[PDB]
Parts: structure tokens; C-alpha cells; sequence
């Protein structure tokens, strides 16, 4: 399953000769499975409010695998987490407190530890 | 006077520099105006949000390397803070 | 009577109005948009240029220039044409054709630099500019010449002195090039004695300099949506030695805030203007400022941002 199956194509419709870097960047990704989007995908789609919802799940792999997973600094994915409504946790509202669990069990952390108490106030 | 993951923070610093594009920054100006470009969902996409995950990575990054006794350390250190002020001089006085 | 002899001299004795359904009805907004060009920088244009004249150093043939993407830029273009000067704006080329044609429909003549390299493009043109002749052009420099605290030490301080009848306890003010807040504590603090006063300085949580400048912290601007404040650098008008307290908004308090003056107030307000009222109402939830007079500078009117999202729902 893809962000286009999820929530069609948000773009303005307009050539690419006439789109944004993020309105180019997401015609490059919308076909692009969940299961397969990079690193710096994920952070970025997160920070974008690109159905949240959906993409725990791929978060929560990433994560237990790597927690300070990120493309331009470690623990961007959890920096980019930290900016979740937490209202648009709609099916997937059990899937990011398992998120939540892994996230308060780590030691080496800075400007992050905001962000992670900042994740602990969305509910 | 010898690296160690000090040198997969000097890779992405240089790595960072193809996210310094002209259209990068006059995005996140745009959006400093008020203007960020709209979605069809409603809402708006968020450029300057961009930019300042950009500026936290070579923020850190100069960081990690800021006291590394080494020529090579020092060399992506100035690069980084290059760009930093490539970024920091665009914005200063926006806008008033 | 009264009768004017040009538009710049037309500058303040703005309204302080009663916040009402915002905060506990000890809030006083000072309507800055009430002005001739219709921002707070309004006083400024014409108090700089009049110290210029003062000074001696505008004469025949001297023309004006300053790099300025926002208010300054409009308040500059309206002294000039209403007292016979001839000015270049220096600015982004991301500033918009609505923008330029007000502009120009004030006579100012505009230079445009490259968008990428933003204010210090527009910054290092106009220095280029005067360069060229430092004998025919001359620059305003808004962030430092003292002129700009001057007027509001002169007029916006006084008229909330008088206003009040003494009895400001806290005043609140964004700070852009850190003017307002400058002067009016200065008058209001050394003139008239009243150290008491609590000064309150507005900037933007993502670009948070003067918090960072009172720690000691090294100072790491970022962007921000509170157009007008937040210049992310220490102005030399404003005096650090006079803040007494900085609060951060950020971007979505001061929408909602600025919204909230529209349709709860019927005052048009920018973003601006919402954040220094979000700032008030965080003040009050401290009890200590429950029973305080806070008089807060609303800087410029919605209208002139018609165009973005500040207009959204």
C-alpha cells in the first residue's frame, strides 16, 4: 500500500515545471509503498502531516531496529515524531504508544530529550 | 587527532549540500511571508519546516567536530558553518 | 486649530482600546495601525528623516536608501513623498507585486536582489549603492540609528503615559528592530521615574535571540512566522539593559491570537499584533499579574496581509 492509495495525490495539479520542492518531492514518493520509503522519506512525510495514522507501523520497525534512526542528524525520526497531532491517531492510536514504550527506555540523548517529553504530551 | 564516526558526520555535512538548493531557502522565505504553498487536502505544505530540520543536522553535526584536533575535522567544521551562514544571513532582518 | 503641514506629521496619538472578551479586561491594546502609512514604523519614517534633516546631512540632491522587506519600507516611502525626497528601497525579489506596486504608488524606486541570498542580498545592494556615491545617497539604517528609539520615547512612550494616567504597570511590545520597547521604557522608566514598570519583550520561539542573549547562550536564529519581530540578531536600538522579562509565542499562538482580535475585538491585526496579546494573556495566567494594567503595542492591521494565511478559515 501507497500514499496514493491512502489519500490520492494532495497536490495542487499544476506542471512540475510549476511545483515546489515538497510538491516534487511527494509526486517521487506517492507511489512508493509504506513498507520500502527510505529514512529521510518517513521523517519527512511525518513532518508534513502525510496520513500519520498509516505510517506508524513502518516507524515502529525502523525504530526497534535503530532508534536514533535519521538521514541528516540521529533521532531526526523521533525529532520528526515529536510534531504528531495527536488527534489524527485514529486506528492506529495503540501502535504508536508501543512507539512510545521503546522511546522512554534510552540514555544518550540532548536537544532530543525535549522532543521526547514533547511526544509524551500528545495524546 | 584521529576520527571515528566523527567521519559519518563529516559525510553528511557535505551530503547536506545538495539540500541548500535556491528553492530550498526561497520556500522558507515564502513561508516567513505567510504564502506557503497550499495542499488540496486543505492545509499547506511546510518549507521552512524543512529548513529548520536542515539547520539542525548542520547544527549537530558542526558540533560533533567543533574541538576535533584535525585538519580534515576542521575543514567540514568551516564548511558547515559556511553554510549555516549561508542560511542565517538570508533570514536576518526578514521581513521588517 | 490643527492643520497639518504634510502627512509625516500626522505620526501617533494612536488608541489605547480595552481588550474585552481576551484576557480579564485589564489588557490595553495600543492600535499602532492608526497611523499615516498605518503600521507602528510610521514614527519612525518620519522621526529619522526629520533627525536627518536636523542633522544637516539631507540637502539638496541627497537622496535616501534603505534595505527594508517590510514596514519600515512602506513608512519610508510615504515621509519621502509627502517631504519631497527621492528614496530606493533595496529588498528581496520574493517580495510580492502587490507589495511592489504600493511601493511604487508612493514613489519610492525599487531595486530587487537575488531571493536566495534574502536580506543581506537586499543589505549589500543598498551599500553598493551608496558606494557608488556616498555623497548623493544616504542610509537610514533602521536597526541602529537612534533616531528610531527617539520617536517613541518622544511620542508613543508619552501618549501611554498620559493615557494611563500613570497607572501602566506592564508594557509589552515584539520586538523587530527593538525601537518601541527601547524608547517607551526609557521614558516611562528614566523620565518618569517609574522603575517599577515591568518591560516585556515579544519574540518568536523559533528564532528565540534576545532569551538566548540574556543566558549568555551563543545565539542560533531560525525562521519564523511573526512578520515584523524577530529579526534573529540583537539590534543595536534595543537595550538589553531594559528588558526585564522575554516571552516566545509561536507561530500558531500568534494566529489564533490575531484572529481572535478580528472577530472577538473588531480590530484588524496582524500576526504581529496577535503575538503581543498572546504574550499578555501568558502573563495573566500568572497570578502575580492577575490585577495588573498591561498596555501591549498592536504594530500593524490584518488588511495589509490579506494575501496569507492569516486568512485561512
Amino acid at each position: 500500500i501507497t500514499l496514493r492509495k491512502l489519500i490520492g495525490n494532495i497536490n495542487m495539479t499544476k506542471e512540475p515545471e510549476q511545483q515546489s520542492p515538497l510538491e516534487l518531492w511527494f509526486e517521487r514518493i506517492i507511489d512508493v509503498p509504506l513498507e520500502k520509503l527510505t529514512v529521510e522519506d518517513l521523517c519527512r512525510a511525518i513532518r508534513q502531516n502525510l496520513c500519520i495514522d498509516q505510517l506508524m507501523p513502518r516507524v515502529l520497525e525502523v525504530l526497534t531496529k535503530e532508534p536514533l534512526a535519521g538521514e541528516y542528524y540521529d533521532g531526526e525520526l523521533i525529532a520528526a515524531l515529536s510534531t504528531i497531532k495527536g488527534e489524527d491517531l485514529k486506528d492506529q492510536k495503540s501502535t504508536f504508544t508501543q512507539i512510545r514504550q521503546l522511546i522512554n527506555q534510552l540514555e544518550p540523548s540532548d536537544i532530543n530529550d525535549d522532543l521526547r517529553k514533547d511526544i509524551l504530551k500528545i495524546n | 587527532l584521529n576520527q571515528k564516526q566523527e567521519s559519518a558526520i563529516k559525510k553528511i555535512d557535505n551530503t547536506i549540500k545538495n539540500a541548500l538548493k535556491d528553492h530550498d531557502i526561497i520556500g522558507t522565505l515564502k513561508d516567513m511571508d505567510g504564502k506557503p504553498v497550499p495542499k488540496e487536502n486543505g492545509g499547506y505544505w511546510d518549507h521552512m519546516q524543512e529548513m529548520q530540520n536542515t539547520l539542525r543536522g548542520l547544527r549537530n553535526h558542526a558540533d560533533t567536530l567543533k574541538n576535533v584536533n584535525n585538519p580534515e575535522a576542521q575543514a567540514a567544521y568551516g564548511r558547515a558553518t559556511d553554510a549555516i551562514n549561508k542560511i542565517e544571513s538570508a533570514l536576518k532582518g526578514y521581513g521588517i | 486649530g490643527k492643520i497639518f503641514e504634510d502627512n509625516s506629521l500626522t505620526i501617533g496619538h494612536t488608541p489605547l482600546v480595552r481588550l474585552n472578551r481576551i484576557g480579564n479586561g485589564r489588557i490595553l491594546a495600543k492600535v499602532e495601525s492608526r497611523n499615516p502609512s498605518f503600521s507602528v514604523k510610521c514614527r519612525i519614517g518620519a522621526n529619522m528623516i526629520w533627525d536627518a534633516e536636523k542633522r544637516g546631512v539631507l540637502k539638496p540632491g541627497v537622496e535616501l536608501v534603505e534595505p527594508t522587506s517590510g514596514n519600515t519600507g512602506i513608512a519610508l516611502a510615504y515621509v519621502a513623498a509627502a517631504r519631497g525626497y527621492k528614496l530606493t528601497l533595496t529588498m528581496p525579489e520574493t517580495m510580492s507585486i502587490e507589495r511592489r506596486k504600493l511601493l511604487k504608488a508612493l514613489g519610492a524606486n525599487l531595486v530587487l536582489t537575488e531571493g536566495a541570498k534574502g536580506m543581506k542580498g537586499a543589505i549589500q545592494k543598498a551599500e553598493e549603492i551608496v558606494a557608488s556615491n556616498p555623497e548623493k545617497y544616504l542610509l537610514l539604517q533602521q536597526f541602529s540609528n537612534p533616531a528610531n528609539p527617539e520617536i517613541h520615547e518622544k511620542t508613543t512612550g508619552p501618549e501611554i503615559w498620559e493615557d494611563t494616567d500613570g497607572q501602566v504597570d506592564v508594557f509589552i511590545a515584539g520586538v523587530g528592530t527593538g525601537g518601541t520597547l527601547t524608547g517607551v521604557s526609557r521614558y516611562i522608566k528614566g523620565t518618569k521615574g517609574k522603575t517599577d514598570l515591568i518591560s516585556v519583550a515579544v519574540e518568536p520561539t523559533d528564532s528565540p535571540v534576545i532569551a538566548q542573549a540574556l543566558a549568555g547562550e551563543e545565539i542560533k536564529p531560525g525562521p519564523h512566522k511573526i512578520q515584523g519581530i524577530g529579526a534573529g540578531f540583537i539590534p543595536a536600538n534595543l537595550d538589553l539593559k531594559l528588558v526585564d522579562k522575554v516571552i516566545g509565542i509561536t507561530n500558531e499562538e500568534a494566529i489564533s491570537t490575531a484572529r481572535r482580535l478580528m472577530e472577538e475585538e473588531g480590530i484588524l491585526a496582524g500576526i504581529s499584533s496577535g503575538a503581543a496579546v498572546a504574550a499578555a494573556l501568558k502573563l495573566q495566567e500568572d497570578e502575580s499579574f492577575t490585577n495588573k494594567n498591561i498596555v501591549v503595542i498592536l504594530p500593524s492591521s490584518g488588511e495589509r496581509y490579506l494575501s496569507t494565511a492569516l486568512f485561512a478559515d
